[PDB]
Order: structure tokens, then C-alpha cells, then sequence
């Protein structure tokens, strides 16, 4: 969406000009709200991009994949359900049991991402229970994604950026609707701040930079 | 068999293009053994530990 | 046929004691890893609403069985041929020198080799080939149907095989040696004596296969 990463872009820039680290004093703790938490966010996922794409898990245990064809396919939790995505946008669903021939393979290559996924990789935000009528919100798939040295960049289709680093396994979630930004530590304790108030109280320089970072790749999404 | 074998329209390379068997046994890329095992080569998320 | 109804014996003997009802089944100490078969099929392609079944054998042999109910079958030299009539009247030629008679079916045969080399995969490929082995007549497909849960061939040499589409195991039953091979849905291969199974037991996935077996070859001996 590029609506929303232009306002993302706009809101890291106005709390990077800030400075929130450089400060004497740093309340941090104020500038937390709760009422912020996303409601979803990528838990797993697997590079296979050198043959097939890129598939994940969404912390609703749905399973997607973003082919390398430019095309999308999402099994929802049911463990039935399925929406497929073309290149040009148009959406369609069906079921695993419908058994579509046009997307035999796709389906079956989703299924050993599944299986792969829930038998070797953790659920990342295990620890984060979910809010009544969650189940309501529409399923987000995969727009775009890329990797540095460092990180993995995946930008979802509810406007949601994500960069998990590599090295530490700390973790962001920028949610410009909300104008907030949820941090997974090292030790995975999730916290959720409004970016404007970080901007007004503060914060530590762990996530000050995790902030400039993620402006420089929200800048890179935007490019291409 | 009451089918016929139908060899009436054979000649040839575009004859190979219109080579289309409905039903076949498994294909090459339905190994799964093949498949986790590049999955475990290749960069994926956190494993347990 | 007698190698089928030796087959019938041997699966009744076994299914008739219950294999995976025993207080402890020790299915482990049937297996036999001197019975490997020499033959299974490795790929096939069903195209008999046009042509026929072709097939790849496990030393990458071919073969076709036409809607004629004539075969065809080229060696893994690549230019040898055996020609079997529907009489099991059996003809030698290669692809250099051959009736003209039979030039559309070798051309079919082609195409159905091409089309599994590009895109089938291989069962049984782990399995190592053994010395002498390539001194054995080459069996060809007799028969062969398909149900709602397995496809079931028939060889010439007295061998069935069934592979199950569902999970993609796979039996290969031997009448000579009464034995059974199991490729299980993780790919291994393992040969047990039907005598031992009986006697030591099995357990429930493999009891129910057999069972499978016996009714697929009580209907091949139906027709």
C-alpha cells in the first residue's frame, strides 16, 4: 500500500528527527499503549525463493505463500480454506477438498512449507494472547518482502511493516494505522508504543536504532 | 480394452507439445523428503532451542 | 495363472492369523534384505483414453501397454526393443532397424519416455543395483487397473505391485520368494518373508495393506 508506507514514512521520520535516545531523562514506560497490540504478525517463515518463494506463518497459525510466479495462496486456519491471489490483484477461494487442478502444485508445495514450518521453527509472539472478535478481522497476505545481511523486511497488505533481525532475534512491527510500533526484545518481551509519544518521553538506543533502520528500508520499499 | 489406440493423426515435435496424460504417477517436485531437506540448508526463521 | 494363485496362498496363509493382533508383534524380524526384487516400477503415466499405460521399470527400462493390448518395451541401452503381441508372442528389433508397421508405437513409446524423464519422479531410487542382476529377463507389464485408493500391476514375471495414491506407499509382492517389499510414506524400503509375518507378526498399517492385497489379486484372478 502506498498510502501507508508514505504515512510510515512520515511518522519514523518525525520520531528519528527527535532524537529520542539523546535525552537526560527517558520514560520510556509512558510512552506505551496497550490498546495499540496488532492483531496479526508473521510468526515463521522460510526462504525457498531459490526454487519455489517465500512461505509463512501468520500468528493465527494460517499458512501463506508469496511464489516467485508473483502469485499469493493462503490456507486459512480451518486447515480448508484457501484464497488465491493472481499477479493482477484478483482474488478467489476455494478449499483444499475442492482439490483445484490448476493449483495442485501450489497447494501441495504450501503443504510441506506447513509441515516444515510447524515441526523444525518457533512461533514467534507465542506469548501474546489474542482480543475478542480478532477472528472477525480480514486475513492479511505477503505484499512484498526482501533481506540484507541483517534483517528480513516483509510488508503485509493491511498497510503492516515487520523487520525481524537475524543476529539478536529482536523484532518490529510498525502499524501506521495506529501510528505505533510494537518491539520484541531479546529476551521476547512484547511492549507496543505510540511513535508521537516516544517522540515526547523518549527511549533506550536499542530501539531508537531499530527505528532509524526500519526508516532507511520503509525508504527502500518505496523505491521499488 | 474398448478404447481404440488412437495413432491416426501420428506423423512431430509439436506432437510431443500435445503429449497431455491426465493421470501420472507422483511428480518430481511431490518430494517432500527432498523438499525439508532444502528448507534445512537454506535461511528460515528461529528453530527451538 | 499360477504364480497368482501361489500369491492368493500365501496372502490367505498370512491374513488368516491376524498379524497385528498379537500381544507383542516383532514385525522387524521378518525382514529379509536378500529378497530386494530385482524389478519394480518405478514411474508410470496412464494415458488409456488415447494410447495406453506407459512405464518406467527401476533400471530405467520402458515399456507401454497399448489400448490394443500390445507391448512394447525398450531396454536401457537406449536402442534395443521387444515387441510383445496379445498373445505373448515376443519379437526383437532396435530403433535403428524396424518394421515400419511399428514405427507410430515407437514414437509413442518416445514421448511417454521423454514425458517421465522431465517429470516424474523415481521410487525405489535409493535402492543400489546388486552384481548379476542385469542378466535377468526383463519382465513387461500383463495387466494393470486402477480403484478408488491404489493402481495395481500385474509383471510378466509373476510380480504385483500396488502403490496407494493417498499417502504414495507402495507393495511389491513375490510369489517365488513369498515376500512382500513395503515402501512406507517416509520412503523406506524393506523386504519381509510372508512366512515370518505370520509367525512374528506385523503391525496395523502394513496387516491392512495385505489385506488390500488379497482382494486386489482375488480380482485379478476374477478376470
Amino acid at each position: 500500500v502506498d498510502c501507508h508506507l508514505s504515512d510510515m514514512l512520515q511518522q519514523l521520520h518525525s520520531v528519528n528527527a527527535s532524537k529520542p535516545s539523546e535525552r537526560g531523562l527517558v520514560r520510556q514506560e509512558e510512552a506505551e499503549d496497550p490498546a495499540c497490540i496488532p492483531i496479526f504478525w508473521v510468526s515463521k517463515w522460510v526462504d525457498y525463493s531459490d526454487k519455489y518463494g517465500l512461505g509463512y506463518q501468520l500468528c493465527d497459525n494460517s499458512v501463506g505463500v508469496l511464489f516467485n510466479d508473483s502469485t499469493r495462496l493462503i490456507l486459512y486456519n480451518d486447515g480448508d480454506s484457501l484464497q488465491y491471489i493472481e499477479r493482477d490483484g484478483t482474488e478467489s477461494y476455494l478449499t483444499v477438498s475442492s482439490h483445484p487442478n490448476s493449483l495442485m502444485k501450489k497447494i501441495t508445495l504450501l503443504k510441506y512449507f506447513r509441515n516444515y514450518m510447524s515441526e523444525h521453527l518457533l512461533k514467534a509472539g507465542a506469548n501474546i494472547t489474542p482480543r475478542e472478535g480478532d477472528e472477525l478481522a480480514r486475513l492479511p497476505y505477503l505484499r512484498t518482502w526482501f533481506r540484507t545481511r541483517s534483517a528480513i523486511i516483509l510488508h503485509l497488505s493491511n498497510g503492516s511493516v515487520q523487520i525481524n533481525f537475524f543476529q539478536d532475534h529482536t523484532k518490529l512491527i510498525l502499524c501506521p494505522l495506529m501510528a505505533a510500533v510494537t518491539y520484541i526484545d531479546e529476551k521476547r518481551d512484547f511492549r507496543t508504543y505510540r511513535l508521537s509519544l516516544l517522540e515526547e518521553y523518549g527511549c533506550c538506543k536499542e530501539l531508537a536504532s531499530r527505528l532509524r533502520y526500519a526508516r532507511t528500508m520503509v525508504d527502500k520499499l518505496l523505491s521499488s | 480394452g474398448s478404447k481404440p489406440i488412437d495413432v491416426f493423426d501420428f506423423p512431430d515435435e509439436e506432437t510431443y507439445e500435445t503429449f497431455d496424460p491426465p493421470l501420472h504417477s507422483t511428480a518430481i517436485y511431490a518430494d517432500e523428503e527432498e523438499f525439508s531437506k532444502h528448507c534445512g540448508l537454506s535461511l528460515s526463521s528461529t528453530p527451538p532451542g
